[PDB]
């Protein structure tokens, strides 16, 4: 009944480290996670078993609903509208603008025309983005092409917000302003998991932390730094 | 007095080869007669028919453009080329027997040809055979002769 | 049901990607038009085979002694191979036919041969009409019943062997447009390789969002749809141009001769939506598994 | 350098991509056969013109005591009847023709009385040309009944369509070349454009650590290059299996009909290097005038 | 005669902050160097305009060879023989051998057979990763990747070096063994400019900092942190 997944692997061809090999690892609602992560360990792909984009070669993944380490194909795309996501470089369109982005995700799933732009404006404000809302995203500078993924990924209300690394290529200053973007998101409505790359930022706010090495559990208590 | 009663008989049996001689030159003669008549027969009526197999040859220079795709070029109505057709495929086995025929023909004339110059070569053997029948007759039968000279002195001490 | 979303999409996607969808409606065009034409040719074949199947009677020659005898049938032999052929079921009338009369009619409609043509030649002749000329193998394997003739030349079979040009033609059209078919049925099925990597940014997101996996296929779909109708709706017309400026000029003169059925406005037309039907379902087949086996 | 180290990575991109290529083979071979097709067939009409009349001619045949006997036209009944046609404003100009030029012109117009058929049988023509080819009604019709004219052949007739039908089918075989080979033109540009997209590491980075403009696009030169060669050999090699199996049903008959000229299989050879070379001309100037602005 | 660029702009077709609009740079020979902004500096468009890929608006551009704004195409892979660069994706063919990419940056120039061969060893002790020659770069992991992307361009002997963000795809303790290999490149005699993007790195190893802001250098000491 609670969501979360634990005794997974990934072997792919070659083992070599198979992703992880004996986790235990619970989440609650509305919690404010980090992931430890060594480059040559794998973390992207746990992000992927929870998008059910990979097969897991053990265990069971299981978010708001039953177990879906045998789910059917047919039900794999009415999982996905409460998991939003984001990746490294920003995922715009150049081609559309900055309202017809935000307006993209929730126009491809399906309802009444009149709906869809009621919570544009409800969700550009949240971002800090209401303002230059008709321009391109490349007159936009690199600070705010997360601020348009982010609203992107939260068109809609979803259980749980991974985020695969939104920082990685912004100023430890430019950094201050997205990481407590995602507080309020977390406080208000959903849970998120950032997974971290560095630990500077990580021993800032003194919140819940994971480490994990090659699939290992490291440090792991939801309190202090 | 028998160095001339020995070839006494000689004269009365050498007949039978001037004979058989005769005869063989003869046969030859005989059938000499019939060989080149049978050839020139066989020449002359391919002689007659090749002034009609060019003749039907270069019959169809004159606009006899009939003998396939062309022959529908030259029809104005359906009704004028359905009944065309079938005196086109009666008219096009005629020439096509005119030189099966011109082919026996040519076939003939020339086995008539190898004929006639074997028939040559035998009347050519026959007669130079037949030559030294009668080449040496001259002295074979010229020993009546020596037979009638020697009866006169042929008398022991004279009578 | 937002349909209006789909038409700004395969704007978008022809505005990104024009150079090879401009290349592919041509050459589908062309892959369907060769079909048309062949299948166009076929009928012409088949249509004036019919329309002059009707005036196909058969003929029958007869021996030398039969035929030397004197024109009108007074002797026992030629009444004997008469009375007993008229009572026969495709036999409704059969014309006797004189020998000198042959040497009268391919002449005056035929002046060759007047000087070269033997009188005994053409023998006497029994021409047979039948109500069915291409069910003509029973006619001509009954013959054995029937003394003092020398042979049938299959009656009047001399009609789809002089279509044996464009015979071998349609066939030939055929073959080199399933070359077309095995040319672009591949083209279109690897369109879709190079139109997700010029929109690998929305397709990726709208796979993260949850679409369905048949609605993730229409946009790669409908965009192969409309221009495999515009490719069927520009190769009638490229033929339609290439017949009312080459082939009706080769045809004009047939007017008068008669001898073709010919085609027109309408015989074009009803094998449209036949090359419809037929074009749509070969873009569909190959667009459509290209999604599921490869994406 | 040595050019062998150009060889191990076209194998690799054609391992890579095994449908754009073999796509490229067949576009290429079906608009080079379709040329070459209406190559042949339009050489097949301007070569059979050498044993048939132009418009502007006329045939008559002469009697045999002044074509045999007095075979030059010399004698005052040759005059009487050559100069009497000019009597009447509708020809230009005679030629001198008689049975002394019968036989060497006989074995272009019959393809068979090169054997011994028998001399002397070809009567004298005198061919005119007129300027006037529509009161051909009367011209032949006026020698009709009057001695010294054996009799009149005009031909001219009814072979303005056997003409019109051979070549339009070649026009139309050209302009279906024509579209196909616009539609292939690109076909080779957007080669480069899906290999760019295939590629997109090599070229990427052999760019950063400085290449020379040359090898940067000779591998998507070289493999251009081959693919046009084996196009137009797989074009001129499924030609004559189209000829020989699904066409050898109307030529091989038109050899006794004396209609086309002598068409064999060896008539391709004459064509092929200029093929050869239009196939890679075509190729080369539209695989590098794309690339001069990209880098 | 140093290798250094002056009064850049680049106005692209929308000027609005046009990169930089004047600049006094100077950059020695051999000296280590590093290039600190803001999201929107345009590292990018900086890094073009010293591989001379686009033109600037305005000055000129030189590396100490010749005054590279107004080169004929002719002679810019000349200019790209001495120019090395590296990026986030580590630029690598994923089916060659890790012998074969680091070997197809020099037979590209094209040479004797023996003469590829006979710096690869010698060049692949140099940064260290001293095996893994036949091992495809997909079973090699993700921090090698950037050591080898490294280890490309010194083929040959690159009077500059230039470096478009290395670090940020590699986590702190496995950047520790790639920031001191670049002081051992700039000990050997070559200079790099070392365009990170953090802070943190920044105030380091304390060496050469140009800064910048909008195209516009907040400070330039060439020493200290
Ligand atoms: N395509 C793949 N084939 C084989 N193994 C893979 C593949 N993708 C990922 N892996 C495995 O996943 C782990 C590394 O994953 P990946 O390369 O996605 O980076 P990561 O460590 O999760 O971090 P990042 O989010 O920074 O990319 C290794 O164990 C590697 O073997
Ligand atoms: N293709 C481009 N054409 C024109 N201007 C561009 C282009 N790419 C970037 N810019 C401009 O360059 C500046 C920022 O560049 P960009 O977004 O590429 O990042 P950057 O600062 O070079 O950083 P990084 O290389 O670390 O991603 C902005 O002014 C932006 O408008």
């Amino acid at each position: 009944m609670m969501i979360t997944l634990d005794h997974v692997t990934k072997q792919y061809k070659s083992s070599a480290r198979p992703a992880l090999d004996d986790i235990n690892v619970k989440i609650d609602k509305g919690e404010f996670v980090f992931l430890i992560g060594p480059s040559g360990s794998g973390k992207s792909t746990f992000m992927r078993l929870l998008l059910a984009a990979e097969t897991p070669t053990s265990g069971d993944v299981r978010v708001s609903k039953f177990h879906v380490n045998k789910l059917r194909g047919r039900h794999v795309p009415k999982l996905r509208q409460v998991i939003g996501c984001v990746f490294q470089d920003f995922r715009l369109l150049q081609q559309k603008t900055v309202y017809d982005n935000v307006a993209f995700a929730l126009e491809v799933i399906g309802k009444r025309t009149d709906a869809i732009n009621r919570v544009v404006p409800e969700v550009l404000e949240t971002v800090g983005l209401s303002g230059k809302a008709n321009r391109l995203p490349d007159e936009l500078s690199g600070g705010e092409q997360q601020r348009v993924a982010i609203a992107r990924a939260f068109v809609n209300r979803p259980l749980v917000l991974l985020a695969d690394e939104p920082t990685g290529n912004l100023d430890p200053e430019t950094s201050r302003d997205i990481m407590d973007l995602l507080e309020r998101i977390n406080r208000t409505g959903t849970t998120v998991l950032m997974a971290t790359h560095d630990h500077h930022i990580v021993d800032s706010m003194r919140q819940r932390v994971v480490e994990l090495s090659l699939g290992r559990l490291v440090r792991d208590e939801q309190r202090g730094v | 007095s028998r160095q001339a009663e020995q070839t006494t008989e000689a004269l009365h049996s050498a007949q039978l080869d001037l004979n058989e001689k005769l005869a063989a030159q003869r046969a030859a003669d005989q059938k000499l007669a019939d060989n080149r008549t049978a050839l020139d027969a066989a020449r002359a009526r391919l002689a007659t028919f090749q002034t009609a197999v060019n003749k039907v040859a270069a019959a169809t220079y004159m606009g006899g453009r009939t003998h396939g795709m062309d022959a529908i070029l030259t029809a104005e109505s359906p009704q004028l080329l359905i009944d065309r057709l079938s005196v086109q495929r009666v008219m096009a086995h005629q020439m096509s027997t005119q030189m099966a025929r011109f082919k026996a023909a040519g076939e003939q004339a020339v086995k008539a040809e190898q004929a006639a110059a074997k028939s040559a070569a035998d009347a050519r053997s026959a007669a130079e055979q037949a030559a030294a029948v009668r080449a040496n007759l001259q002295h074979k039968q010229s020993q009546l002769q020596v037979q009638i000279a020697v009866v006169k002195s042929q008398y022991v001490a004279l009578t | 049901m937002r349909f209006g979303f789909l038409l700004n999409e395969v704007l978008t996607g022809f505005r990104r990607n024009v150079t090879m969808t401009i290349a592919m409606i041509l050459t589908t065009a062309i892959s369907v038009g060769l079909f048309g034409g062949g299948m166009l040719v076929v009928r012409l074949a088949d249509s004036s085979r019919a329309i002059y199947l009707d005036r196909v009677e058969s003929q029958v020659f007869l021996t030398e002694d039969v035929s030397a005898n004197d024109s009108s049938c007074d002797t026992t032999a030629c009444k004997a191979l008469r009375e007993k052929i008229e009572t026969r079921s495709d036999v409704k009338a059969v014309r006797f036919l004189n020998r000198q009369q042959a040497y009268d009619d391919a002449i005056r409609k035929f002046p060759q041969f007047k000087d070269v043509a033997g009188k005994d030649s053409f023998p006497a002749s029994f021409i047979v009409k039948l109500e069915n000329p291409e069910q003509h193998k029973d006619f001509d394997t009954a013959m054995k019943g029937q003394p003092g003739v020398l042979d049938v030349l299959n009656q009047k079979e001399l009609i789809d062997r002089l279509f044996a040009v464009l015979d071998g033609l349609s066939n030939a059209a055929f073959a080199v447009a399933l070359v077309q078919a095995i040319g672009a049925i591949l083209l279109i099925a690897n369109m879709v390789q190079v139109a997700a990597y010029t929109r690998r940014t929305e397709i990726g997101i709208m796979r993260l969002v949850g679409a369905s996996r048949w609605y993730t296929q229409l946009p790669f779909l409908v965009e192969a749809m409309l221009a495999a109708t515009m490719g069927v709706g520009i190769a009638v017309a490229g033929l339609m141009v290439v017949r009312a400026l080459f082939l009706e000029n080769a045809l004009n003169q047939f007017y008068q001769a008669n001898l073709i059925a010919k085609v027109d406005y309408a015989d074009i037309l009803f094998i449209t939506p036949w090359l419809l039907l037929l074009g749509v379902a070969m873009s569909g087949l190959t667009a459509y598994l290209t999604l599921r086996l490869y994406v």
